[PDB]
């Protein structure tokens, strides 16, 4: 078994949820922010967000709503997590101590059921009478929302359609009814529903069944007096409410899809919009007595915001948009445009480091003590994110990011950088980092559609390490996918190359057949191309192996020499017949995965001269990155949010076992971690953990993975066994499960792994709690609170 | 026609038929019959004629039909030695008898079910073979954005439908649909395209109807499981890369392994001989509605995987035009051998009327047939 | 015109019967098949 010890080094960042209610108290205004396991509760104000709490939740937030029903003076929280439960929380205020009370709770799963191809969605009827949940195909869950349900005991209605795209509670009516978009072979179609609590099912709807616009993706459930429904897809918003229909197809729109709304006017005449582009419109419904009904629909481009994953509107015309691909803002919609035509302007960023496609840590100032530069973000949003000990510095780029190295000798980092152009010739959407260099090159080798498609172009930027400013931008060819970056010197040659590989990709041409890959060298401001070599395949990944470079071509490992010459000699090659999509190495060992978490332990033989199977574990899962942790013991990260580690024994007497990596180590971290390296950015130069492996995830989470000791992992292990016992989880979830290996219609206990935030948290309890915990612990010595303190600051301070 | 092969007139006229399809719980441990004669690998949803004379079979397959209609073929590793690791569960689905001079013989169609793990092998005193079946389980992977999502993005994940124009755009706009939160991870998405279940059954449908003009999508299942173990059921390889696809228990992995063979297998040449090419994979033309190969039962009940093509070389023919017994209703046969080592390959069907088309092609035998990637 | 139980080879003589039915890959189950 392994002893592993993982911690947060950097909390997640990216937005998942937002909503606006009077949780802390009934007068006061408060926004939700949901970062996958982080629930931050703000007070609004006018000077912007005042932070009352934040806390931590033992699972991802993929529900957030809040509802008040009668009697309460105040909202209640619902809460679903990504493993389904469910909570029902209150917030109270006792003097200057916050807690999050546990109205109900329960786990709402089904054995049986395939989750619905459109996610789980969750509502609340107006009248707070139940929770409706869609999470497998074909059927509605109900949730009755009365006070004796602590349980939140659910039953199933079957939905005889079975392609729900969304589905509403509608205002206004004398039972609780849902109104949904599905998809049937004839095309897309809005229904309604009536649920009965009483007879648990559904009866026929307010009105008949209407067929709505192909692309019709959003319902929007307006309020009263207008009630009824909006349906939004690519090209038209229409409005439905029983025999009254309107439709309007505003040009605008049609360039980006609309994906978030939110609703200002709380009598539903104004809606909020944002497409995915970044761009925020405003739906305005005219209104004219009769009965008040409904007269036209009008939308109008508010502006440009960070491309939203959610929006909120708080008040006086101050929005809240929340993003996964960037900075979160607070934003001003004013009454009249500036010059720009833009009624929209930011006021408060928030940092958001995710999604973290890459990152390397290096010792810019060479004081011991690390830094990590990530890529971050994506399209307009990319960036690079400094972090050392936790200050965050940006630098945009307005294009995609992917890669990274540094490169010491020359003092700059070569990022590999993507941006959109539009075929018309192409054309940039928007001035960027590869377009703004000091100097420019174009590849120009012998070797090797339609108006408004978008096209990919693929750059090499060297970036100057103490101003990062864009000292250079390399454009690679036509098609050209540059996968792979090192920097690094090879054979005999004293000097030091940006390596960079790609793949000529054409959509006729399901897998690429033709790549290359090219040595740099950056001197005296130029990026001069040294070497260029033409392989018949796509170059994944690339390593320098003791002087040689080991690139992946395909499903080829190739060990290539650098000759006199300086041209790149093929010294051996290995096949795998499986895409070597990680390709990792430590000392003459060398780690090869696929997509498919197979994973292929080879080893170089210098006398052969050529490569040799060591071992081999294959798995069928999806696999986002892999590490060496030491010469035996390899971490990756596996479908579902999770760690596992493998492990290799050598010394096993048996042929079968010699090649077999038994997994030692499994961990629902909750993440996707997108790249793992090797570092840390504390001070360095006895200590209770054995190396340092950082990884960065999706929703922007850093991460430290180090190595314990037997008797540490022992130790912390029954720590984690006491503390569980005394700290009360919000919404009641047990560690256990939370941390539980997961995977679709599985789930195995965690081993392994010691939850170094659970660890930590030790801290922070009262010291009653403390003594609990100690209780007849066997440090040989009975272990005392003292000891455990000094043991987890110990702890804490390895990042 | 390329439905009359599926039916195995050659057998006989209307065969009594059970539609009582049954499986095994996933995991599931039984105890099941294996026929001695059988010496093929059955790949799920491939159809197996058998012919039994032996006494002691025929009353194997008189209980089996009674009870469960239900054994084992093993994938025999160690043919001689008989030592199978592997082996696919298989279902009586049409059974007649027949009284043919003055002796007794069982006409049977059977169906592979289900692939299984072999873990104990006992023989009857009766001459009846036992094995101890694991019923191994199908591996299914949710689809590889699954996990690296955007909330926002959860609609729209639904196409309208499927309606190189209108098709070439289609897979464009699918892929640019379906893994744009790709850009959240460190590939790009037509690396992911390489892994998505609906790209690879597109990509073998394309070559399968390469080998078939009168394909229609609807032949084809539309499960990613079936479409694969249907695929691996009709491609000449050999008995090693048969196992081997039955061991992988991921559509995925399958469908991967099944276009590299399309892709890379492309000769065709002699088993023992191991170098004289016989045909290539331009050569073969799908004359089965269940693919260009098919299993046929020779008088004496010998089992032959024959595979259809237009054009084959290095074969001297044997004997003169025959139809007696011809799987191929209008064609006459004449044996083929290798050329070099005279080991028999196959039978040269010629038409026996002038208005029939093709007017003469060639049915190669599976078993004698090596896969070649020049 | 000696017909192989297995292909269908027809030969007039006897010895190159056997000469044809042994270059037969497999154990051929005799027993299992000829009539
Ligand atoms: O397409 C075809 C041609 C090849 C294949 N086949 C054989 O292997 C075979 C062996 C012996 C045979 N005889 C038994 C003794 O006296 C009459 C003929 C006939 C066939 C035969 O048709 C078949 O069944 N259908
Ligand atoms: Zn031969
Ligand atoms: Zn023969």
């Amino acid at each position: 078994m392994s002893y592993n010890y993982v911690v947060t080094a950097q909390k997640p960042t990216a937005v998942n949820g937002c909503v606006t209610g009077h949780f802390t108290s009934a007068e006061d205004l408060n926004l939700l922010i949901a970062k996958n396991t982080r629930l931050e509760i703000y007070v609004v104000t006018a000077e912007g967000l005042r932070p009352v709490k934040e806390v931590g939740m033992y699972g991802k937030i993929a529900v957030m709503e809040l509802f008040r029903p009668k009697g309460e003076s105040k909202d209640l929280l619902f809460i679903l997590t990504a493993k389904y439960n469910a909570c029902i929380l209150e917030y109270k205020q006792s003097g200057e101590s916050i807690d999050i009370i546990t109205r109900a709770h329960g786990n709402v799963q089904d054995r049986i059921g395939r989750p619905s191809e459109t996610g789980i969605i969750g509502i609340i009827d107006p009248e707070c009478r139940m929770i409706g949940l869609r999470l497998y195909d074909g059927l509605f869950k109900v949730i009755p929302l009365d006070r004796d349900n602590k349980e939140l005991k659910a039953f199933n209605i079957r939905l005889e359609e079975l392609h729900v795209i969304d589905v509403k509670f509608l205002y206004g009516c004398q039972a609780p009814t849902i109104c949904f978009v599905y998809q049937d072979p004839q095309g897309r179609h809005v229904k309604t529903y009536e649920v009965s609590l009483r007879e648990k099912e559904f009866n026929k709807g307010p009105w008949k069944q209407e067929n709505v616009e192909a692309e019709a993706s959003m319902v929007i459930a307006v309020p009263e007096p207008f009630g009824g429904a909006i349906i939004i897809g690519q090209e038209s918003i229409t409005y439905h409410n029983g025999d009254k229909y309107l439709a309007i197809a505003p040009p605008i729109i049609k360039q980006s899809t609309i994906v978030c709304h939110n609703r200002v006017d709380p009598n539903g005449s104004r809606y909020l919009l944002g497409d995915m582009e970044g761009r925020l419109f405003m739906l305005l419904l005219e209104k004219e007595e009769q009965t008040v009904t409904l007269k036209d629909l009008r939308v109008e481009l508010l502006g440009e915001t960070s491309i939203a994953e959610c929006l909120t509107y708080l008040d006086n015309g101050v929005v809240f948009v929340g993003s996964r691909l960037g900075d979160s803002q607070l934003v001003k919609l004013n009454v009249d445009s500036n010059e720009q035509g833009s009624y929209v302007v930011a006021m408060e960023t928030f940092t958001n480091l995710g999604p973290i496609v890459d990152m390397c840590v290096v010792d810019l100032e060479r004081q011991g003590q690390g830094q990590l530069v990530t890529c971050s973000g994506a399209f307009k949003e990319g960036s690079l994110r400094i972090i050392r000990n936790l200050h965050i510095r940006t630098v945009p780029l307005y294009e995609s990011p992917r890669k990274i190295c540094y490169q010491e000798v020359s003092q700059c980092f070569g990022v590999l950088s993507s941006r959109i152009e539009v075929q018309d010739g192409t054309t940039a959407l928007r001035p960027s980092a590869s377009t703004q260099a000091l100097s420019s090159s174009v590849s120009s080798s012998k070797l090797f559609t339609s108006f408004g498609e978008e096209v990919e172009v693929h750059n090499l930027l060297i970036i100057d390490q103490h101003t990062f400013e864009v000292l250079h931008a390399h454009q690679f060819l036509q098609n050209e996918y540059a996968l792979s970056l090192v920097s690094c010197k090879l054979g005999k040659d004293p000097n030091t190359y940006f390596i960079v590989g790609t793949a000529m990709v054409y959509p006729e041409e399901a897998e690429p057949k033709q790549g290359r890959i090219v040595v740099f060298q950056y001197s005296d401001g130029k990026l001069q191309t040294v070497a260029e070599k033409e392989v018949k395949g796509a170059v994944y990944s690339m390593v320098e192996f003791n002087g040689k470079l080991l690139a992946s071509i395909n499903s080829t490992v190739r060990l290539y020499e650098w000759t006199t010459e300086k041209e790149l000699r093929t010294e051996c090659n290995h096949y795998n017949n499986i895409m070597a999509l990680y390709l990792k190495t430590k000392g003459d060992f060398i780690l090869v995965g696929d997509l498919m978490r197979s994973v292929l332990l080879l080893a170089y033989k210098p006398m052969e001269g050529n490569f040799e199977e060591i071992a081999r574990d294959f798995n069928p899962n999806w696999m986002s990155a892999v590490e060496i942790l030491d010469d035996d013991n390899f971490l990756g990260a596996e479908n579902a949010f999770n760690l596992f580690v493998c492990q290799k024994d050598s010394a096993a007497t048996t042929d079968e076992e010699r090649q077999h990596l038994q997994e030692v180590g499994l961990f629902h971290l909750g993440e996707f971690v997108n790249v793992f390296c090797h570092g840390s950015l504390v001070m360095q130069n006895s200590t209770p953990t054995q190396g340092s492996v950082l990884f960065g995830t999706v929703n922007g989470m850093i991460g430290l993975v180090t190595s314990l000791s037997e008797s540490w992992y022992n130790l912390l292990l029954d720590m984690q066994n006491r503390l569980n016992k005394v700290i009360k989880s919000v919404g009641k979830i047990e560690h256990s499960f939370w941390r539980s290996f997961h995977t679709e219609r599985k789930t195995e206990p965690a081993t392994g792994f010691i939850d170094g935030d659970l660890i930590e948290s030790f801290l922070d309890i009262s010291r009653p709690k403390m003594q609990e915990v100690v209780a007849n612990l066997q440090y040989k010595r009975e272990a005392t609170a003292d000891d455990l303190i000094k043991v987890v600051e110990e702890l804490t301070r390895i990042h | 026609d390329t439905s009359l092969p599926t039916s195995h007139t050659y057998l006989g006229a209307d065969m009594e038929e059970f539609h009582g399809r049954t499986l095994h719980d996933d995991d599931s441990c039984q105890v099941i019959p294996v026929l001695p004669q059988v010496m093929m690998i059955l790949i799920p949803g491939q159809t197996l004629p058998l012919q039994l004379f032996h006494p002691q079979e025929v009353s194997m397959v008189r209980n089996l039909i009674q009870k469960d209609r239900t054994f084992a073929v093993l994938a025999y590793s160690n043919v001689q030695e008989r030592e199978a690791q592997f082996g696919t569960t298989a279902e009586i689905y049409a059974y007649r008898e027949e009284q043919d001079f003055g002796i007794e013989i069982v006409k049977v169609k059977a169906i592979g079910r289900q692939r299984f793990k072999v873990l104990e092998l006992r023989t009857q005193s009766d001459g009846i073979q036992q094995a101890k079946v694991q019923i191994l389980p199908e591996c299914v992977l949710p689809s590889t954005m699954s996990a690296v999502q955007l909330e926002s993005l959860n609609k729209c994940q639904i196409f309208p439908s499927k309606p190189d124009q209108c098709s070439y755009k289609w897979w464009q706009k699918y892929q640019k649909r379906k893994f744009h939160c790709a850009n959240l991870t460190s590939w790009p998405r037509w690396l992911y395209s390489l892994y998505d279940a609906e790209t690879l059954m597109d990509r073998i449908k394309k070559q399968l109807r390469e080998w078939d003009e009168n394909l229609k999508d609807d032949s084809l299942p539309s499960n990613p499981i079936d479409f694969s173990y249907r695929v691996a059921a009709c491609l000449p390889i050999d008995d090693v890369l048969r196992i081997q696809l039955l061991k992988i228990g991921s559509a995925i992995q399958r469908l991967r392994c099944e276009l590299d063979i399309m892709n890379k297998c492309t000769s065709l040449c002699c088993k023992q001989c191991q170098e004289t090419e016989i045909t290539t994979k331009n050569e073969i033309f799908s004359l089965s509605l269940c693919g260009p190969m098919a299993a046929y039962v020779n008088p004496h009940g010998y089992v032959h995987e024959t595979l259809t093509v237009y054009k084959a070389c290095n074969l001297n023919l044997i004997g003169r035009p025959s139809t007696e017994h011809s799987w191929f209703p209008g064609y006459a046969w004449t044996v083929a051998q290798c050329k070099i080592c005279a080991s028999h390959i196959g039978w040269k069907f010629t038409a026996t009327k002038k208005d029939m088309s093709p007017q003469k092609f060639w049915g190669l035998t599976r078993s004698a047939l090596l896969p070649t990637i020049p | 015109l000696l017909f192989c139980p297995i292909c269908g080879f027809t030969c007039r003589q006897k010895g190159n019967l056997l000469r044809h039915i042994n270059l037969h890959t497999g154990e051929k189950l005799f027993k299992y098949h000829l009539y």
